[PDB]
């Protein structure tokens, strides 16, 4: 119980309705004070697995553990720094580029792919 | 013009009905803090729960208090809006929102004419207001806007 | 690409290009697009050796051409869109002493870098002395002598 | 000067940088390069200034008040200076470059507008065109202000 | 045995011409269907709101069973073909052609929303307002 | 009014020779693929990723006031043709209309409809990217873009 540390619970928004194949939403049981999701379109009510329905915005989203795939580390256009050793392989020769996208939001941090297999390993400095 | 918007870190909708056995385990001294407000009518207030977490450095540099953002929003909105708040010796401030009804006339008579819409989906419209509309020390419209300059 | 060297479809064509961070490959073999020729490099060396010149030379009595060039796949076509995802060398010389100057990575090198001209922009004589509209204003006045 | 921005660079790459008061990390970042490479080519033309023998033509003109000015001598002489259009360095036109010839995310001077060379030195194919650019700015500009004071 | 090392090796045969069209019938994995629980099935042309070009309705066990819609692809292939390799009590294999790929999707027994009413009207007033309620009072 | 506190996510589809707007959902009806997790299949075959989930949701709200192929055409039929109280003409003739008119270069009969539907869930995946501001807002007069 403490002010630091992390809150990554798993949205879900993917339990779909199983009996016609559309989409559910939470509802209410006043009788057993206990979250449901129905289908709307059907009969069909199912119990819940988490009392999260909804979140919105996570602060400075450093979702830079994803989108990024491993592959990007083929384009000649992308730089090769002689920084090395990937933390994981024993090998230099990582690819680096600056943030990319709209949400570059304003960071100038470098992210580094190191290029060598025995990894494809991708980690900031 | 600083809007609650941009404080604000982030926002969670919980189904929380059970103050006392909350769903975040961690939440719960909070709770424990908060028995004496209107405990008669926790079994009429919504089961509903909203929980919003803030940045540190908005809240440095606004140099606000928990309880003049909560003191806004409650005037903002109006007496429908319970608000409690946690403990301010922490890095991290979070609020734990939940609403009120008007407790007497809820008997069902006729059939309730709100049309029967979830009332989570009236908290996303209370929500959305709350971000957009919430105006602390945001005193007018000039956008976000200002600079300080030194003149020599 | 191992295939339009080889000419299995059109070099002047096919245009093929590859987003990487989106993971598409978009060809193109539609009429219209603009492409100009450039130097094939491999490995960080330039492909071309001077061996084809020899048959360059040669041509003056010989049927050795352009199209042959084409044909040892050592030049190749490029539009603006696949023009965005090459690494292209200014000139051989840049290309020969890099070792840590800047980058290995090179697909393409420049056959002249004065070719970026247009027709009436080439009469003018270093053109890249003059403050440039001072440029603009010749290809309109060498287009309006007479002679 | 392009040894101090490689500086700024580093300084920024490695998130030692921290954003001046009413601004965002680019428009610092873009603010102080902006003030080296200015401030580049303004000590060197007042270098180039000092230069001058008193018999030359060329001072003769700029002095008496004839035509052009001290900043042309500069550009002459010493160094073109900075391209740009809109106000700011040359845009990303391609994927995060300016010229396929360059590498990506290169905010280094030559990349991305500033001309080391003199009108005497020749442009470089990258300045020369860059050159261009800023050209055109002055063209169209001179179009369309035209018709609007017209009216 | 097989799990060490083992080889095989028959014979492929193709008949000059079959007693009968074979045809592909494919079904979503997520739809996640077990022939174990069907034990009957009836498989028509739908035809009547207007026959070989016509869509495929399949009616699975009773009226109450699930039924499923049959959509032909355009061609078996454009440029290749697509053939079918099976085992025979010979122990040979027999190989045989594929004359049409459909394509088939599930189909709810009873949902049923209808916008001839006035749903659309509702739309006109649709502030998301309702949802239970308008599905009650159908 | 109080609806959403946010309409910034109602993605609607313009259509040739239609004098309304209709949301993208109704397209999908159209195409006949009801099942909202098949839709969700087309515009985004990540569902891994909340936020994207989110993006969307309230576009699916939407849908639910139309929920068969014939009602949806007899939808489109009268947003966009002249009046005419025959509803299955309205239907055959705005199912006509999706055959040879949108997106005419995927297909130009019933046996490519399928080809069509990912087509144009392509186009809302391509602008949810941007929506999330994780794609480039594609430049205006790149020349890559021009013929």
């Amino acid at each position: 119980m403490e002010p630091d540390g992390t809150y990554e619970p798993g949205f879900v928004g993917i339990r779909f309705c199983q009996e016609c194949n559309n989409m559910l939403y939470p509802k209410e049981d006043k009788e057993n004070r206990i979250l449901l999701y129905a289908c709307r379109n059907c009969d069909y009510q199912q119990e819940a697995d988490n009392s999260c329905i909804y979140v919105n915005k996570i602060t400075h989203e450093v979702d830079e553990l994803t989108q990024i795939i491993a592959d990007v580390s083929q384009d000649p256009t992308l730089p090769r720094t002689e920084d090395h050793p990937c933390q994981k392989c024993g090998h230099k020769e990582a690819v680096f580029f600056q943030s990319h996208s709209a949400r570059a939001e304003d960071a100038m941090r470098l992210y580094y792919v190191c290029t060598a297999p025995h990894c494809g390993h991708r980690w900031t400095e | 013009h600083t809007t609650l918007r941009k404080v604000t870190a982030n926002t969670a909708i919980y189904y929380d009905p059970n103050p006392q056995s909350t769903v975040v385990a961690e939440d719960q001294e909070w709770v424990n803090v908060y028995y004496e407000m209107p405990d008669f009518d926790v079994a009429r207030i919504s089961p509903w729960l909203l929980r919003v977490e803030l940045d540190r450095k908005h809240m440095t540099d606004r140099k606000l208090t928990m309880e003049q953002i909560a003191e806004k929003i409650n005037a903002g909105f109006g007496d429908d809006l319970n608000c409690i708040f946690n403990d301010d010796n922490a890095e991290k401030l979070v609020l734990r929102i939940r609403i009120m009804n008007s407790d007497e006339n809820k008997m069902q008579e006729e059939e309730e004419v709100v049309d029967k819409m979830d009332d989570d989906v009236f908290l996303r419209c209370i929500e959305s207001n709350m971000l957009t509309d919430m105006t602390l020390q945001g005193i007018e419209q000039i956008s976000k806007v200002y600079m300080h300059l030194p003149q020599t | 690409r191992k295939l339009r060297r080889q000419m299995d479809i059109i070099v002047s064509e096919v245009s093929m290009i590859r987003d990487i961070r989106e993971r598409e490959i978009r060809i193109y073999t539609d009429a219209g697009r603009i492409c100009r020729p450039l130097l094939i490099v491999e490995k960080q060396k330039l492909l071309l050796k001077k061996r084809h010149i020899d048959q360059l030379k040669e041509r003056e009595y010989n049927n050795y051409s352009w199209q042959d060039l084409v044909a040892s796949g050592v030049v190749e076509y490029i539009d603006t869109l696949e023009e965005e995802t090459v690494m292209l060398a200014m000139t051989p010389d840049d290309l020969q002493e890099k070792e840590v100057a800047y980058c290995s990575t090179y697909t393409h090198c420049e056959i002249h870098p004065s070719m970026i001209l247009g027709v009436c922009a080439s009469i003018i004589p270093f053109p890249d002395h003059n403050q440039s509209p001072r440029n603009t204003y010749q290809s309109a006045m060498g287009k309006q002598a007479m002679g | 000067a392009k040894q101090d921005v490689i500086e700024v660079i580093e300084k920024a790459h490695n998130n030692e940088l921290e954003p001046t008061p009413g601004n965002t990390l680019r428009q610092t970042f873009e603010n102080q390069v902006n003030r080296i490479l200015n401030d580049a080519r303004d000590k060197t033309g007042s270098s180039a200034q000092k230069s001058l023998s008193e018999y030359n033509n060329f001072k003769s003109m700029v002095v008496s008040g004839a035509k052009g000015s001290k900043i042309n001598i500069s550009q002459v002489i010493a160094v073109v200076g900075q391209q740009n259009v809109e106000g700011k360095r040359i845009p990303f036109g391609f994927k995060h470059r300016t010229l396929p010839h360059f590498i990506k995310d290169d905010y280094g001077p030559e990349s991305r507008g500033f001309v080391e060379n003199s009108y005497l030195a020749g442009l470089t194919p990258t300045e020369f065109f860059f050159h261009a650019m800023g050209g055109r700015e002055g063209l169209i500009d001179t179009a369309v202000k035209t018709a609007e004071t017209g009216y | 045995g097989p799990s060490s090392q083992n080889v095989t090796e028959y014979v492929v045969r193709v008949p000059k011409n079959t007693t009968k069209k074979y045809n592909i019938m494919a079904f979503n994995a997520a739809d996640k269907v077990n022939f174990a629980t069907w034990n009957q099935a009836r498989l028509e042309r739908d035809l009547s709101n207007k026959p070989e070009d016509q869509p495929w309705l399949l009616r699975v066990n009773g009226k109450s069973g699930r039924k499923f819609k049959g959509i032909k692809k355009g061609g078996v292939t454009e440029n290749t073909s697509y053939y079918i390799f099976t085992q025979c009590p010979d122990g040979a294999f027999e190989a045989f052609p594929v004359h049409n790929w459909y394509n088939f999707t599930p189909l709810a027994r009873h949902r049923t929303l209808t916008a001839e009413e006035a749903e659309e009207e509702w739309e006109r007033r649709n502030k998301v307002l309702n949802h239970f309620s308008i599905m009650q009072q159908r | 009014g109080a609806k959403k506190s946010a309409i910034g996510q109602r993605i609607v589809a313009t259509l040739p020779y239609i004098k309304q707007e209709v949301p993208i959902i109704i397209v999908f009806r159209a195409l006949g693929f009801v099942s909202d997790r098949d839709i969700l299949e087309h515009i985004i075959y990540d569902f891994e990723d909340p936020e994207m989930m989110e993006m969307v949701k309230p576009s699916l709200d939407e849908a639910f006031v139309i929920q068969e192929q014939n009602v949806a055409l007899n939808f489109i039929g009268s947003r966009g043709a002249k009046p005419g109280v025959t509803k299955e003409k309205r239907i055959k003739y705005a199912k006509e209309v999706l055959q040879k008119e949108m997106l005419p270069h995927v297909g130009v009969s019933d046996f490519c409809e399928t080809k069509k539907a990912y087509f144009l869930g392509y186009m809302v995946h391509r602008l949810l990217l941007a929506a999330l501001g994780r794609r480039e807002l594609d430049d205006r007069d790149h020349y890559g873009n021009k013929r």
